[PDB]
């Protein structure tokens, strides 16, 4: 159960 | 030296005594070595070793059977 | 005092190396005085030994690596100066046909 | 099937609250037991000195 | 004050570019920064009112000899009045100076030296950074995965000179490494 | 200010303690303890042995609270494994942890008193500690180093004739505590040799990481077994003693009250002892019964693959924390996913207590330093790992 | 009704009439936070709870109600809490950590591994209301 | 002088769970027998580091 | 604050050492009580059937040795004390030709005892085996088998007694 | 006695007689104190040796 989401701006 | 009764004998000659208390430990059972020359510090056999250390309630004479 | 930040460039590390060598030379009478060694060695060739050990590692270009060697040298110097290192170790570290035939005669693995 | 455990009904209660007793000699009476003894003893020493003289 | 509330708050309140990555799990909340904004992050986490992290439990260290940033020091923290735990960690390197946090938590002065001793990650603006655990004449850093378990030098007493002298290691019975690893896992 | 070299070679100062310090002639300025004389190297040796072989490392560390030390390792492994332990095992683990707390407090109190000079309660308390080392002899194989607690449950079930003996001991242990306390608390010399010594403020304790009795001797109600209760402690009823002044005398009173509370918890655990199995059953990390592996195939396979390979902890990392008698003891496990731990750092409570000695002996007498050493209860097995 | 007498914590001597000093610190922090930008969460939260604390302490007149209807510890702990907040404000003004970098990434993981009910897990009671009402304003 | 290689799958067992991992093989081939109990002695510190 | 009636009692108590004679009288109550020490050479302390002492290799009642060279004990020993060498006898069955234990490395943890599938090795209740030479502590196969033979009548009874557990 | 090695001492023990085709050997009389149970199919003209115990079994008649 792995939720790995990488952030980003604009 | 002296105690309540005497519990069996040994092929090495040392006699094993037994005293019974009420609520506190101390002076329960000991050995009077047959010899006196430093008694080798270890002369109890395998049958009487368990009885001396309260490991087993068997006398050691009964442990043979 | 406190540990300085790592040098930005090699010319800033070079003065650090000179300062470390300077401090090592300044403290060199103390080792000879507190470890009771006068006839075995003179203080002059200890300079040569320190210079050799500091010039052997002269090909390093990275400022961080040079700074780390200076750090480790300072720790070793403080260990030696203080009553941490023990006698007959400073003197241990400091102060034909061919090689192949000798190495062959002594062992297989050289 | 013979797990060791508490007896049916539980063990007896135990006290753990640092019971305080009082076996001290006294509170004030020792002062008299010293002072009156001192006075009477000094009188006896005076009588002994007179006898020795 | 629990895991989720702290996660929301430190996601909103914390300035960006500080936490490189973060995790939320039952094992522990992590805040992986980038080995430069460490003093700032700890200072914010120590002085802020809604995160009054006061005590630094320990300063760990993990040697990964497979990544470019070989070492990874771990800062365990604890907030007494909020009753919560924060685990901040970075990525270090064998030749690099990571900032020290003795100014904030004075207790770190000895874990700092121990991390220097075991692995070799030096620190800046630290009063001592002297070896604390190994021998005075010890060489190398033992907790690195490179260091052999038996070590490099042995110690014995020789009679020709009445003193204890170190010598190259030479063991009577070698350390038997049993390879129990199996497939299907 | 001249410098003299401490470092006595005997357990009359706990042994293995250099402690070079600065002297103005009668008042010490800065004391620098030189730890490392007992750096056996457990932390490096952990990574080379499986999760079962590494358990006896934890008995050696802080070798007076044996079962309170391996308990942290067991809890960490259980957390990394999602293993559920039966209730009876939890209760007996709590009981034996309380016994460790009693042993540690007795040993610390009497060693500190003998450092001060009072040598008669020392032998009285070891006479009483005989009775608990005998209990340890009964359940496990060895008197002191007992690998009783395992990640699943406990190693073996309790013997039949144990609870009666434990309750018989607890009947008179309170009177024994009163006898030991009457000789020191009410005494005059003890007060003048402890009061206003080594005072630590709450801010100082928090800054220097003094979790344990030192933290609670400054007015901070931080009990890990109440703030973060791990085993069955919510059911149990006990109080947390908290001091008012950070001097050595209030730490002594706190330790006495902690022994009282430990006796209370032992009584509660003896009363509320359920039946059932001792080892876990959800995951496969427990050996099969020796009367079962000799007639079953899968059980024998499990026995073989557990006593050679061991259980493989899934790859993760965590920091557990239990309330050791010294203070907060925590194990930072990093699991590679294999049967051997990747990295296992051990957070010794005595490490921070020993580093915080420099500011505690600020402007004190030199003989005023041995009492500060005694009041913080430092053993050097945990300090140097 | 009377003086605090003992505070129960060593090294934390009682500060008589702590409400005045507490109000002074809150006012200084409120008038000093104007340096940092409004849009950021840090200011948006510090202004929120500092203003809440100022209102709740100005409504009351004695310590035994100030700490009672806050429930955030004794009236004296709030003093060093506010002092530390002011120190943090000053330090972060000096640092100036603002400005979201253009090339910014943050791998946020949501690992969910269940742990047993018998491992040491911090299980405390609920927080006071303001701790929860602050995040509503922070998000919106 | 070291050798960098990936250990091959063992023939006796059909699982491929130990593959994909690379190791450094220090050639620590110097081992002898203690002439009292038959134990294997070494003088090379890298006897099993790479393993 | 004082009332001229409590300062008198406190000054007197601090002047007549009452709190010291309290402890002085307390220390004397065990002087006439029975003692607790034991005459070790004659009477020894109480042990338990699970005691871990000097190792012993037991054998079958028929006479065949019980060890089958399974090497579980060697692979589970945390201290790496046990060294085993096996070989197929001309009889056909597998047995040990060199089974020795380093009693200097051994820690008496009982892992080897509980890892045997056949109960070949056990820790006897013998806690008195201090020697004079270091090389004697390296227990080889013959010495360990002799230990097993010597304590068999009690080792077997100990195993049978606490067989309800493990 | 100790002059006889166990290999030469087990050979003199007479083989057991079993009426059936397979016999289960458990070591000692108590199952928990012996080796794991081993079922041996004794069909040849030679005794079947228990691999754990070394005991031999001979089939007399069905
Ligand atoms: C059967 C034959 C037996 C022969 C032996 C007698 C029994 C001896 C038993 C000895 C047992 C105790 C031994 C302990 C050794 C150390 C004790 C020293 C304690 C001490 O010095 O404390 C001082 C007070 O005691 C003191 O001052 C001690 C001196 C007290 C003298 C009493 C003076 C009373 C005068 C009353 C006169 C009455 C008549 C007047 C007309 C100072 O106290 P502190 O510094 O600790 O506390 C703050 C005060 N500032
Ligand atoms: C008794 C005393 C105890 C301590 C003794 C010392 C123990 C540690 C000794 C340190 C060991 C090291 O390698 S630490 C020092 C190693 N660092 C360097 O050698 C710098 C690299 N070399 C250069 O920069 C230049 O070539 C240079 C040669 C400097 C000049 O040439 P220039 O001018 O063109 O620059
Ligand atoms: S575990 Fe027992 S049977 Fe197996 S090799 Fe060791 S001693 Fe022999
Ligand atoms: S008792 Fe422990 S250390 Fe000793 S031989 Fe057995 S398994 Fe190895
Ligand atoms: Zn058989």
């Amino acid at each position: 159960p792995i939720r790995r989401y990488v952030l980003t701006k604009d | 030296n002296i105690g309540a009764t005497l519990v069996g004998v040994d092929k090495f000659g040392n006699k094993y005594y037994q005293k019974l208390g009420d609520t506190q430990y101390g002076r329960h059972r000991w050995v009077e070595y047959a010899s006196k020359d430093r008694y080798n510090a270890s002369q109890v056999p395998a049958e009487w070793h368990g009885w001396l250390h309260f490991i087993t309630d068997h006398t050691g004479d009964e442990l043979l059977s | 005092i406190g540990v300085p930040p790592n040098s930005a460039n090699l010319t800033e590390a070079r003065r650090r190396v000179f300062d470390f060598f300077r401090a090592a030379c300044r403290s060199i009478p103390t080792i000879m005085d507190i470890y009771n060694l006068q006839d075995v060695v003179a203080p002059s060739q200890l300079r040569y030994a320190i210079s050799a050990q500091i010039r052997n590692n002269a090909h390093i270009t990275d400022p961080k690596v040079i700074d780390l060697l200076i750090f480790k040298g300072m720790e070793e110097l403080t260990d030696i100066v203080d009553h941490a290192k023990q006698r007959h170790h400073i003197i241990g570290q400091y102060v034909g046909k061919t090689d192949f035939l000798k190495n062959f005669y002594t062992s297989n693995y050289f | 099937l013979l797990q060791d455990g508490p007896p049916p009904g539980g063990f007896a209660p135990v006290r753990y609250a640092r019971r305080i007793s009082n076996t001290g000699p006294s509170a004030m009476a020792m002062f008299l037991a010293v002072s009156g003894a001192f006075a009477w003893g000094m009188y006896q020493v005076g009588q002994g000195n007179k006898i020795r003289r | 004050m629990d895991n989720q509330f702290i996660f929301k708050y430190s996601w909103e309140t914390l300035p960006k570019k500080w936490v490189k990555k973060m995790e939320r799990s039952e094992h522990g909340n992590r805040f992986d920064t980038n080995t430069d904004y460490l003093f700032q992050l700890l200072c914010f986490l120590k002085l802020h009112t809604y995160t009054r992290v006061q005590v630094l439990i320990d300063i760990c260290g993990v040697d990964y000899p497979s990544r470019k940033r070989r070492f990874e020091v771990v800062y365990n923290l604890l907030s007494t009045r909020y009753n919560s735990r924060i685990r901040v960690q970075t990525s270090a390197d064998e030749v690099t100076r990571i900032s020290s946090v003795v100014s904030l938590f004075p207790s770190a002065g000895w874990w700092e030296r121990e991390v220097w001793d075991m692995f070799g990650v030096s620190f800046i603006n630290h009063p001592d950074l002297r070896r604390i655990l190994t021998d005075y004449g010890f060489e190398g850093h033992p907790l690195r995965k490179d260091f052999p378990l038996s070590g490099y030098v042995q110690v014995r007493y020789d009679d020709p000179e009445k003193r204890v002298v170190s010598e190259p290691i030479e063991m009577t019975q070698e350390f038997r490494y049993f390879d129990f690893a199996s497939p299907w896992e | 200010n001249f410098t003299l070299n401490f470092g006595p070679q005997h357990p009359a100062a706990h042994g293995v303690l250099r402690l070079v310090l600065e002297m103005n002639g009668e008042v010490v300025e800065r004391a620098e303890p030189h730890i490392g004389l007992l750096h056996r190297g457990t932390e490096k040796l952990i990574e080379y042995k499986t999760y079962l072989q590494a358990l006896p490392y934890f008995d050696r560390l802080d070798y007076v609270s044996m079962m309170a030390q391996e308990h942290a390792y067991s809890l960490a492994v259980e957390k990394l494994l999602n293993c559920e332990v039966p209730l009876r095992a939890q209760y007996i683990r709590v009981l034996f942890c309380e016994i460790t707390r009693i042993l540690n407090h007795l040993l610390a109190l009497t060693t500190h008193a003998m450092d001060v000079g009072a040598l008669t309660p020392f032998l009285w308390a070891f006479e009483e500690r005989e009775k608990l080392l005998e209990f340890y002899e009964r359940v496990s194989g060895a008197r002191m180093h007992a690998s009783f607690i395992r990640p699943g449950g406990v190693a073996q079930d309790l013997p039949l004739g144990l609870c009666r003996d434990i309750d018989s001991f607890t009947q008179q242990f309170a009177s024994r505590i009163d006898e030991l306390e009457e000789m020191l608390t009410g005494n005059r010399i003890w007060k003048q040799r402890l009061v206003d010594i080594g005072t630590v403020t709450a801010q100082q304790a928090k800054d220097w990481g003094f979790s344990g009795v030192m933290l609670r001797g400054s007015g901070v109600c931080w009990d890990l077994r109440r703030a973060a209760p791990y085993d069955v402690y919510d059911q149990l009823d006990f109080d947390v003693p908290v001091g008012t002044r950070g001097d050595c005398y209030d730490r002594y009173c706190i330790r006495i009250e902690e022994m009282r509370q430990s006796l209370r918890i032992i009584v509660q655990c003896l009363n509320q002892m359920p039946s059932g199995m001792i080892k876990a059953d959800d995951r496969k990390l427990c050996p099969p019964s020796r009367c079962r592996m000799k007639l079953s195939m899968e059980s024998l396979i499990h026995h073989f693959e557990l006593y050679t390979e061991g259980f493989s902890v899934p790859a993760s990392s965590t920091y557990t924390a239990v309330e050791a008698p010294k203070g907060e003891f925590g194990v930072f496990l990093v699991s590679n996913g294999s049967n051997r731990p990747y990295r296992c750092k051990i957070r010794a409570p005595g490490f921070a207590h020993s580093q915080g000695l420099d500011f505690m002996s600020k402007h004190h007498m030199l003989a005023d330093v041995v009492t500060i050493i005694g009041t913080q209860d430092i053993v050097f097995g945990e300090v140097d790992r | 009704a009377k003086v605090k007498q003992t505070t129960g914590i060593v090294g934390l001597d009682v500060v008589p009439n702590a409400r005045a000093v507490l109000i002074d610190l809150y006012s200084k922090t409120l008038k000093e936070i104007q340096a940092v930008p409004e849009d950021e969460g840090y200011r948006k939260a510090v202004e929120s709870f500092t203003r809440q604390r100022l209102n709740v302490c100005k409504e009351e007149e004695d310590w035994e109600m100030i700490e009672k209807r806050l429930g955030c510890g004794q009236v004296e702990e709030l003093i060093e809490e506010a002092r530390d907040e002011l120190t943090l404000i000053g330090k972060m003004i000096e640092w100036d950590p603002w400005g979201v970098p253009d090339d910014y990434e943050c791998e946020v993981i949501e690992n969910d591994a269940p742990i047993p009910k018998h491992v040491p897990q911090h299980r405390p009671g609920p927080l006071p209301e303001q701790f929860y009402k602050t995040l509503e304003g922070l998000i919106a | 002088k070291v050798i960098i290689y990936s250990p091959a799958r063992t023939a006796t067992q059909s699982g491929s769970g130990k593959l994909g991992k690379w190791k450094i093989n220090f050639v620590s081939t110097l081992k002898w027998e203690n002439p009292l109990m038959g134990w294997t002695s070494t003088g090379d510190p890298y006897a099993n580091v790479g393993d | 604050s004082k009332d001229w009636n409590t300062v008198f009692e406190r000054s007197i108590n601090t002047l007549f050492l009452t709190e010291m004679v309290r402890g002085l009288s307390l220390t004397l109550k065990y002087f006439f009580d029975p003692k607790v020490t034991i005459n070790y050479p004659f009477e020894k302390g109480p042990l338990s059937p699970r005691f871990r002492g000097e190792h012993a290799l037991r054998r079958y009642p028929t006479g065949e040795e019980r060890c089958i060279a399974c090497k579980l004990c060697e692979a589970v020993c945390p201290a790496q004390a046990i060294t085993i060498e096996a070989e197929e006898r001309e009889d056909g069955s597998r047995r040990t030709t060199r089974y020795d234990i380093d009693m200097t490395k051994c820690i008496y943890c009982g892992f080897c005892q509980e890892a045997c599938p056949v109960d070949a090795i056990v820790e006897g209740p013998n806690f008195e085996f201090a020697t004079e030479t270091h090389e004697e502590l390296l227990y080889d196969k013959e010495k360990l088998l002799e230990n097993g033979d010597r304590w068999e009548t009690e080792i077997a009874e100990n195993l049978r007694s606490e067989s309800l557990y493990r | 006695r100790s002059k006889k090695s166990p290999m030469e001492l087990i050979s003199e023990v007479p083989p057991i007689k079993v009426d059936g085709r397979i016999v289960a050997c458990e070591g000692d009389t108590n199952p928990a104190l012996g080796h794991p149970i081993e079922f041996i199919c004794l069909d040849l003209n030679e005794p079947a040796i228990c691999k754990y115990c070394g005991l031999r079994y001979v089939q007399d008649h069905h």
